[PDB]
This record gives structure tokens, sequence and C-alpha cells, in this order.
């Protein structure tokens, strides 16, 4: 079985959430590849199937549990299991379609959605943009329930899509970015639920580009600046990896490190 | 080092 990390929203604290995100990062990366102090996820090329996924078992105060599957190559959610049913996002290619056959192999009912898990598509289905979907422990608690009840007709598709958006940001994006982990820690600390501000949204949108810019940099210096947003929506440019070391925790593999 | 975004 793939590695399993457990988290519950029931009585969650800053520390329990922090322990969780740190454990997820530890199972996503091996320590083999660290560039400018930033870990790089395993290269998909040649990655054995037995090392391809990790599992995040989420429980809530309602005593419901679901298990998300994350791809180690990008830290993103590929599907989930609840009881006797499992659901997978539409795969991008045949290799990924084959790979997900190795997940939740004893589940009685397996389904693949016709839609992918990218935000553009999930927002369309949810009927809301990320800027209008609240995040926090309550939202996560609710998301777990919604995912749990999908197979029995209890959850409408827009609510399912919204629930994925919540889970992906609070787990995948938090694993990818200390900054986003921090944003979720704050919501937990004060029991606040609020939508992500522009700084969070723009970081999420830029993860792939930041990964490439860092890995292809000249001694850390970007050939082309990357524009991000502040919390108030104002734009600024990033010219160097240095300022991102406290912000980005994981990068997708883009190229081999230079000699 | 999050002051970057404030």
């Amino acid at each position: 079985q793939y590695p399993i990390i457990n988290f519950t929203t029931a009585g969650a604290t800053v520390q329990s959430y922090t322990n969780f995100i740190r454990a997820v990062r530890g199972r996503l990366t091996t320590g083999a590849d660290v560039r400018h102090e930033i870990p790089v996820l395993p290269n998909r090329v040649g990655l054995p199937i037995n090392q391809r996924f990790i599992l995040v078992e989420l429980s809530n105060h309602a005593e419901l549990s679901v298990t998300l599957a994350l791809d180690v190559t990008n830290a993103y959610v590929v599907g989930y299991r609840a009881g006797n049913s499992a659901y997978f996002f539409h795969p991008d290619n045949q290799e990924d379609a084959e790979a997900i056959t190795h997940l939740f192999t004893d589940v009685q009912n397996r389904y693949t959605f016709a839609f992918g898990g990218n935000y553009d598509r999930l927002e369309q289905l949810a009927g809301n943009l990320r800027e209008n979907i609240e995040l926090g422990n309550g939202p996560l608690e609710e998301a777990i329930s919604a995912l749990y009840y999908y197979s029995t007709g209890g959850t409408q598709l827009p609510t399912l899509a919204r629930s994925f958006i919540i889970c992906i940001q609070m787990i995948s994006e938090a694993a990818r970015f200390q900054y986003i982990e921090g944003e979720m820690r704050t919501r937990i600390r004060y029991n606040r639920r609020s939508a992500p501000d522009p700084s969070v949204i723009t970081l999420e949108n830029s993860w792939g580009r930041l990964s490439t810019a860092i890995q292809e940099s000249n001694q850390g210096a970007f050939a082309s600046p990357i524009q991000l947003q502040r919390r108030n929506g104002s734009k600024f440019s990033v010219y160097d990896v240095s300022i991102l070391i406290p912000i980005i925790a994981l990068m997708v593999y883009r190229c081999a490190p230079p000699p | 080092g999050f002051g970057l975004f404030d």
C-alpha cells in the first residue's frame, strides 16, 4: 500500500495542521533534489508505479472519512475513495490513466469523472471562482462530508466541485507553499473562514512557472521576471529565487540541475 | 518572510 497520512478537522489546531502538512511534504519528496534550499518533487520520467502516489486520510467531527490520492510528481489530488466507491479526475494521458488503476484496487465501484481537477474547470462546475469560496477548518469539515455523501446522491455537482477546490488548496497548495500553509494556519488559529486573497490565488496560478524559473535561473537570477500580487491586489515582480525561499516549499521537476 | 505580500 502507498504511504498514508492522517488528518482530522475535528479539534484541529495550528500545530496539528502544521504536523500534517510537514508529514505530507516528507512523503512527497525524498531529499535527493534540493535547489536553492527548495525541494524538488520526483521526476515523473522513469518513476516506478509503487512510488507514484501518497494517500491522505481525512476525517471530520461528523465521524466521516475520505481518502484522497496525491500524485508525488506534482502534489495534486488525482481522486478519492469513500467507503465502497472511488472517483478519479479525468486523466491527461494514457500513462496517467494506467497509473490510477493502481489506486484503491479493492474498491467495489470505480468511476472516472469526464472533467479534470484543474481550477478553471472546477470553478465552472462549482459556479464560483476561488475568490468567492471560503477556506478554513469549517470549509474543510464540510468538504469532507460532501465528498463522503456524493455516491448516495446527497451532494450536487456544484457542491462536489466546490469541495474539491477547498481540499486541493488546503492540502496540495499548502504542501507546495509555506505561505499558503501559513494562510490556513491563521484561519485555524482564529476559527475564521475566508476566501483566498489575490496573493494566494496568484501564487497557486504561478506554481509551475515559478518552478521553471527557479530551475532554469542563472545562479538564482531569473531571465524574465515573474509578476505576483500582494494581498491588496497590487502587482510586483520577482527577479530571483532568494525572496521565494520562505514562500515555496516544493517544486515540480522541470530540468536537471546544472553542474 | 511573508512581508513580501503585505
